[PDB]
């Protein structure tokens, strides 16, 4: 709780930036409702 | 569609602890397989495998090593359960030649001793027609003495005989369809006649559990193949809707045809197809039906006409009625029944009609005698007794196994009883222990089945008596206590 | 046993990740690896967590992205001798509950190990380069692409 | 007919209806546009005297078919 907050405060800025972009990535993945098929085709 | 009689089937779920232990075992096997491969590659341990000749060492390697991984590391360890030679008629009791291996199943040597009187639960004789002494055997012997064994030409050429026409008309009367045609192999039936019916631009809808012959026949023809879930009419209905609506994938045009491939009884799963709902769907969406009846043509039905008699339906609703004589009638072969126009088209455009040798005469005589016995033309009461005994044995065996606490799959009526083991070592253990107690069974593994689900299948018969079934059931109970194979939460 | 005896799938491999209890087994495997690492006396807790993350990521990379093909002979006539396991999964459907879980769990392990490593710089760079090594192939853009022709054949 | 405007406005709807395609120039008179609107046909506009545009529109119309459910057009005018 409080100790965790203090430890997070002790960390550099780039590390928290990376953790934030990663949690954003997790949110994007968990809400990536679209299921692509990954196929490419065109008419002859 | 509605069912005149109740439709009971149970597929219990795997307990979570058993699943976790299953994955533990498979992980251990994978790790030790990788270690064994590493040892063999560096020649630290000599490999007991055949190697290519020196003259061809610079050629590209014939096989890919990774593909054989499961064969060397897991299949070889328990290889002794399969390919068991026999030296007797495969009746209710069979004689199995004994073999021993001193290099951990890599090579087998046959000791002199032969095991006698093994209770047979692996053969497919449902109505017990596999006898070395009987009326069918005498008729087959007479036709063998007259016609000889085997024909040396093709049906469209001089190879067509009168016995084949007699068999075809008898089969047509038996099923209730207008016409039927006979082939010399059940696998070849599908593989060679699905391509004729359907070609490029048509759609094929296949179950998840179709036999390899049906899948191969679908592949050989150019049709698109889409797989719906096992006995899920929601999936079948959704696939039919989307196929009719959206059309072909590249250029959205109507499909020329839609063919639904299904089976009467699925041997491994034990389940019976929901035929009334399939017929209703095919009537609503104007799709054709292909029904494989290898396992249900003799076993099911009040008299034995198949699934269509079991449900009480009309044979004219099924477009194509495939079937095999190997399982129930006791002789190798295959057939397709349907309309006269369909049968004539097959007579002209079937691959096996044009290129493949026709059936042997003694086999068709054996089929004729067996089928006449089943429909009762001879007048002997053997026809009804075999079917009634098969039904009684099925119900008794399934009920008394379910009341011991085992997990069993499929309907209550199907004469195939898949017991579930769930663990890779228990497959080999069950096979060896059952053989040690004079019972022969069939076990399957991971590449064949889903990873968690490993099973042993029992094929009941009309030749098994109450004493034989009681002996088998007490031995199964003892083994299940020994291996702890009763995973059923509902019953103990 | 032979492929296709009791099911019609050409490649059973694609579904081994959707089976029942596989996720719980994966989690218990990570936990067991962590406990085995804790069993070492001289090793300290932050480097224990660094070793846990590194070993997990290495093994997961080896299995999912290095080994290609199928351990058993398959009747589709070699669709996937060139494809790796990640590409094989679910017949190439790019998102799925299994894929989401597999790509989410390394990030959770990374957050835990960053917390327990006292946010040190050396451990941060090691853990982050490992996490990038695992997470870069998971991108849908990197499907069936070999950089500098490694593991193509 | 007793009016030139009424000719188009009253006889384009008779020839073509719903499910057919109408290809119009960029500079068509108001009567032709009104007649096309009154009938339920889909209207697509190609550039003025650009036979590349007309050819491309004809190709795509024949190939892809109707927008909602890709079926052949009944007619193309
Ligand atoms: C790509 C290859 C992937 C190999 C993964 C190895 C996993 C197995 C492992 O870590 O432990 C194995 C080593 O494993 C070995 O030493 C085997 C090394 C590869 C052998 C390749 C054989 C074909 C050439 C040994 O595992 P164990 O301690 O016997 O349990």
């Amino acid at each position: 709780l409080v100790e965790m907050v203090q430890a997070l405060y002790e960390a550099p800025a780039y590390h928290l930036i990376l953790e934030g972009i990663l949690i954003l990535w997790i949110i994007r993945l968990l809400f990536s409702k679209t299921y692509k098929l990954q196929e490419r085709s065109d008419l002859t | 569609g509605l069912y005149k009689r109740p439709f009971n089937e149970a597929f219990e779920e795997t307990p979570m602890l058993v699943a976790v232990l299953t994955y533990v075992g498979y992980g251990v096997l994978t790790l030790f397989g990788y270690l064994r491969d590493f040892l063999r590659y560096w020649r630290i341990e000599k490999c007991h495998h055949a190697t290519e000749r020196e003259e061809q060492k610079d050629f590209v390697s014939l096989y890919q090593d990774f593909e054989n991984f499961y064969t060397r590391n897991l299949y070889m360890r328990i290889r002794d359960n399969w390919n068991r030679p026999i030296c007797s008629v495969p009746g209710a009791r069979v004689d199995i030649m004994e073999r021993q291996s001193h290099d951990y199943n890599w090579s087998f040597k046959y000791t002199g001793n032969i095991i006698k009187g093994v209770i047979n639960m692996g053969s497919y004789n449902y109505l017990g027609f596999a006898r070395n002494t009987g009326s069918c055997q005498e008729a087959a012997a007479k036709v063998l003495e007259e016609y000889g064994a085997g024909v040396c030409s093709t049906r469209q050429e001089i190879g067509n005989l009168d016995k084949h026409e007699e068999l075809e008309e008898l089969v047509a009367r038996f099923l209730g369809v207008e016409a039927a045609m006979a082939y010399g192999m059940g696998f070849a039936t599908n593989s060679m006649n699905i391509p004729a019916l359907v070609g490029k631009g048509c759609l094929i809808l296949s179950d998840e559990l179709n036999h390899a012959s049906l899948v191969l026949g679908a592949r050989l023809s150019g049709a698109t193949i889409r797989i719906f879930k096992h006995n899920n009419m929601q999936s079948l209905e959704k696939l039919l809707k989307d196929a009719i609506v959206y059309g072909q994938p590249r250029t959205r045009r109507p499909w020329k045809k839609i063919l639904i491939l299904v089976e009467g009884i699925y041997s491994m799963e034990g389940s019976i197809v929901r035929l009334p709902e399939v017929i209703a769907l095919k009537k609503k969406y104007k799709a054709y039906l292909y029904l494989d009846e290898a396992h249900s043509i003799g076993a099911l039905g009040p008299t034995g006409r198949g699934v269509v008699e079991y449900f009480g339906l009309d044979p004219e609703d099924v477009d194509v009625m495939m079937g095999t004589f190997t399982k129930s009638f006791g002789a190798s072969g295959g057939y397709i029944g349907g309309k006269k126009e369909l049968i004539d088209y097959l007579r002209t455009h079937s691959h096996s009609a044009v290129y493949a040798t026709s059936l042997s005469p003694p086999v068709v005589e054996q089929i004729i005698t067996s089928m006449k016995c089943i429909m009762g033309q001879d007048g002997t009461s053997l026809g009804k007794e075999c079917v009634q005994q098969l039904a009684e044995n099925t119900r008794y065996f399934r009920r008394r196994l379910k009341e011991m606490g085992f997990i069993i799959y499929g309907n209550e009526d199907s004469p195939v009883v898949p017991l579930m083991l769930y663990m890779p070592a228990k497959i080999g253990a069950f096979g060896r222990e059952m053989l040690k107690r004079n019972i022969g069974v069939v076990v399957v593994g991971f590449p064949a089945t889903p990873i968690i689900e490993s099973r042993a299948r029992f094929c009941l018969s009309a030749a098994h008596t109450k004493e034989i079934l009681d002996t088998a059931l007490k031995e199964i109970d003892e083994v299940g206590d020994l291996l702890q194979l009763k995973y059923s939460r509902h019953r103990l | 046993m032979n492929v296709g005896t009791a099911h019609s799938e050409v490649n059973p491999n694609t579904r081994v990740m959707n089976s029942r209890g596989i996720w719980l087994s994966y989690v218990l495997a990570i936990g067991l690896l962590h406990i085995v690492l804790l069993s070492i006396p001289f090793v300290s807790v932050p480097v224990v967590w660094t070793l846990t993350n590194l070993i997990h990521n290495m093994g997961m990379y080896i299995f999912l992205h290095t080994v290609k093909g199928t351990p058993f002979e398959t009747p589709d006539q070699g669709k996937a001798r060139l494809l790796t396991h990640w590409e094989q999964m679910d017949y190439g459907v790019q998102f799925t509950a299994s894929r989401k879980f597999l790509t989410i769990t390394p990030i959770v392990l990374y957050f835990l190990t960053s917390f327990y490593t006292k946010y040190d710089q050396i451990h941060f760079v090691l853990n982050t380069v490992s996490l990038m090594s695992v997470l870069i192939p998971k991108l849908p853009q990197l499907h069936g692409v070999r950089i500098f022709g490694i593991n193509k054949y």
